[PDB]
């Protein structure tokens, strides 16, 4: 069933813009959305079909205090993305409150696309954690969608902000967002600003314009993570079918990323696997262990060697994990597309559940705890105080995230059979 | 159906664990059957029928290709010894997802330990059945999946 | 005209070899006919396509068409006990033909 | 559906009893209880009977025929009764 992408906030709209542009270039689509003359793929799920081969993606672009959405409009691809579904603070509470008043019209925009589609499986949010306007509004909308569509599932390509720690209320904002995400999101794929910046320094000399270039890295991850759906295959011909492998227990639904040729600008499957499991290719910053790992390879891959490669990786023993779940690793394959450069003919990606991310959550919880004791930034703007006089949803989020941290470490323990 | 049923699926946390102890096994079986056997074999069939030049040999090669998919998939020869193990551990998944629905707590299920022991011991039987193939049988096809990672 | 081809080549202890100039006619005829079968069954009544169909988006390989077909039959809502309504099944298949 | 005898031979009497009712109402603008009430109550019960009978029959399974049901199922009116 067709997927609708709910891109919101300035940063979220930037990454959704780049992702849809990437899939335009990858698929047989022009900046005007017409089928390419030069052009085998499953364009049904992500791209709505117009009568005149205008392949419009099912993008919902939500703007609040728009600045960059005007720049999105004055682009060659404006005709590409024309469902005509754009409807007009730096605080989580301000964003939540601003979302509440316009919730009905944006939800009618949701309804229209869900209806125009033959059918709907999933809501994929280009969400920004502690994204000023993006956060708060994204948490509210996340709370609405599950209620209105109980059967349906929500994924979140959360760009978790780590910039070496300007916004002074980042821990508070991220804290509330994670509570809503932990209880009201079916899946989350976590990305890290410091990690991608470190990779940026690694592969290139870019340091100052980190955000503009890191967009490309994010877009590569987002496209490759969906390629097996976008292109038919023997396995994982549906989002949920893939998701099952990656999220073993409902609470622990945050996913690690990795890409073998970070410098994708012949290599055997054995080679790309043992490269990928190394921490440099990982794009994220007491014993600790994976819960489950999955790898998808797109390229000139020999079939007989893939199982031998999985055997070789089993001997080679890089990925160290003794979780409560048996899931270790399975080798999956997708098709490299035509018309784009085939440089690094074999190129791979991995989605995983790793306990290490508890550290990153606990870092923002640490910042929040210190800030909470100092009480330095309550904001206490009349908006903040009237919306939250008790200031106890912060404490509710703190206990919920602390449950999540404890559940991660309990997953490390041998006895997650008992309650975590 | 089995993988999709356990997908449609999602003490109260211990059920969440048993989901995982089950999905790995079924997905690994699915991986082997769907790609290792049928796709790889179909590729040399697609290639070799190009070379083939006879009406009778084109029948013979096609019959070989069908006799090899039908055998590499565990569907001929010993059935009670092998097939029924996978069938019954599939049936346990099917009951496990049939006796659950989304969004409440009071399942009032006290059979969770019985199903835990059942899946565990039938899995022991399955892996030992596959390990018996070392002495005799189709070792290339079986010893590839007998490395199911056990636990 | 096989007799009227044997006799010309005849007209130009070499008796087995005399017969050995009559078999290449069968060899040529079979060489044109082995062609004839395979070409007829690939250009007119396409055999490579009928078989690649029999594999892809059909019994062997599901693709996405068979996903669309299968999810509907799995669905528990408005599902008869064994859901063996042939008109419904056929309608689902034609919805999921996708070619 | 003219081929099959039952559905045709019941929809015809559905139309004919309606003809008779149309005649009865056409007779006068003044209220008529002059045996009209008796045959009218008989008529509403009989028409409900045959209408629900053909509903049961509707519910080759052609899309037009099976889809036509849900117009009336919108209310569930005859099934609920």
């Amino acid at each position: 069933r067709e997927i609708i992408t709910l891109q919101l906030g300035q940063c979220g709209n930037q990454i959704g813009f780049e992702f849809w542009k990437q899939l335009c270039a990858e698929h047989g689509i022009s900046p005007e959305g017409i089928v390419e003359e030069f052009a085998t793929d499953r364009k049904d799920v992500f791209f709505y079909q117009a009568d005149d081969e205008h392949y419009i993606p099912r993008a919902v672009l939500l703007d609040l205090e728009p600045r960059v959405i005007h720049s999105i409009l004055n682009s060659p691809y404006a005709k590409l993305y024309n469902p005509e579904n754009i409807y007009l603070g730096n605080n989580w509470a301000s964003g939540f409150s601003q979302g509440e008043k316009i919730h009905e019209d944006i939800f009618d925009i949701i309804d229209r696309e869900a209806d125009g589609s033959d059918s709907l499986e999933g809501f994929v949010l280009c969400h920004s954690i502690a994204g000023g306007t993006g956060s708060g509004l994204g948490s509210y909308l996340l709370e609405r969608l599950n209620d209105r569509y109980p059967k349906k599932l929500v994924q979140t390509y959360s760009v978790f902000p780590n910039q070496d720690e300007d916004v002074v209320v980042q821990p508070y904002n991220s804290l509330l967002t994670l509570k809503r995400l932990t209880q009201n999101a079916d899946c989350v794929v976590v990305l890290d600003n410091t990690a991608l910046n470190r990779i940026a320094t690694d592969r290139l000399h870019i340091q100052n314009p980190s955000f503009s270039q890191i967009n490309q890295l994010v877009s590569t991850i987002m496209s490759a993570s969906t390629t097996t759906l976008r292109y038919p295959g023997y396995m994982n011909n549906d989002l949920i079918g893939l998701i099952a492998s990656l999220i073993p227990t409902p609470r622990l639904h945050f996913l690690m990323t990795g890409y073998t040729p970070l410098t994708t600008d012949k290599t055997t499957v054995l080679d790309v696997m043992r490269r990928l499991l190394q921490p440099k290719n990982v794009m994220v910053s007491t014993n600790h262990c994976y819960i489950a790992i999955l790898n998808i390879i797109q390229g000139e891959v020999d079939p007989t060697q893939v199982h031998k490669s999985l055997q070789r990786i089993r001997e080679r023993k890089l990925a160290n994990f003794i979780p409560w779940g048996p899931a270790s690793i399975q080798v999956a394959l997708s098709r490299k597309s035509p018309y784009l450069p085939s440089a690094h003919r074999v190129s791979g990606l991995m989605m995983a559940n790793h306990t290490s991310i508890s550290s990153l959550f606990e870092r923002t919880c640490r910042q929040y705890d210190k800030l909470r004791k100092r009480e330095a930034f309550l904001e206490q703007f009349r908006k903040e105080d009237m919306f939250k006089d008790n200031f106890d949803e912060m404490d509710t989020s703190r206990e919920i995230v602390q449950q999540l941290i404890d559940e991660y470490h309990a997953a490390t323990r041998p006895d997650y059979i008992s309650w975590g | 159906w089995a993988k999709y049923s356990l997908d449609v699926l999602l003490q109260i946390h211990r059920m969440f664990l048993l989901r995982v102890k089950l999905m790995h096994f079924v997905n690994s079986l699915h991986n082997y059957i769907m790609t290792r056997i049928l796709h790889s074999t179909g590729l040399e069939f697609q290639h070799q029928v190009e070379e083939a030049k006879d009406l009778d040999q084109l029948i013979k090669i096609h019959y070989r290709y069908l006799s090899t998919i039908h055998d590499r998939c565990l569907l001929r020869e010993k059935v009670s010894f092998v097939k029924e193990a996978i069938m019954k551990v599939l049936n346990l998944a099917l009951m496990f997802a049939d006796g659950w629905q989304a969004g409440l707590g009071t399942w009032r299920m006290e059979s969770i330990e019985k199903m835990e022991s059942d899946f565990k011991n039938c899995h022991m039987f399955l892996v030992t059945i596959l390990n018996k193939a070392v002495c005799r049988g189709s070792f290339p096809h079986l010893e590839s999946l007998a490395l199911s990672l056990m636990a | 005209e096989l007799d009227d081809v044997h006799d010309p080549l005849l007209a130009i202890t070499f008796e087995l070899t005399l017969r050995s100039c009559l078999y290449p006619h069968i060899d040529k005829q079979y060489l044109d006919c082995c062609g004839n079968l395979m070409q007829t069954l690939k250009k007119d009544y396409r055999l490579v396509e009928y078989l690649q169909a029999m594999r892809n988006f059909f019994l062997m390989e599901g693709g996405d068409t068979m996903y669309d077909f299968y999810t509907s039959i799995f669905d528990k809502i408005r599902e008869k006990e064994t859901w063996q309504n042939v008109s419904f099944l056929n309608v689902q298949l034609q919805e999921a033909v996708g070619q | 559906f003219i081929l099959l005898k039952p559905v045709f031979h019941c929809l015809n009497e559905i139309l004919d009893l309606c003809h008779s009712f149309c005649s009865l109402v056409s007779q006068n603008l003044g209220p008529l209880d002059e045996r009209g009430a008796a045959q009218l109550s008989i008529l509403v019960k009989g028409f409900s009977r045959q209408s629900s009978l053909l509903f049961k029959i509707l519910s080759h399974q052609i899309n037009s025929d099976l889809a036509q049901l849900l117009l009336r199922l919108d209310y569930n009116k005859y099934y609920t009764q």
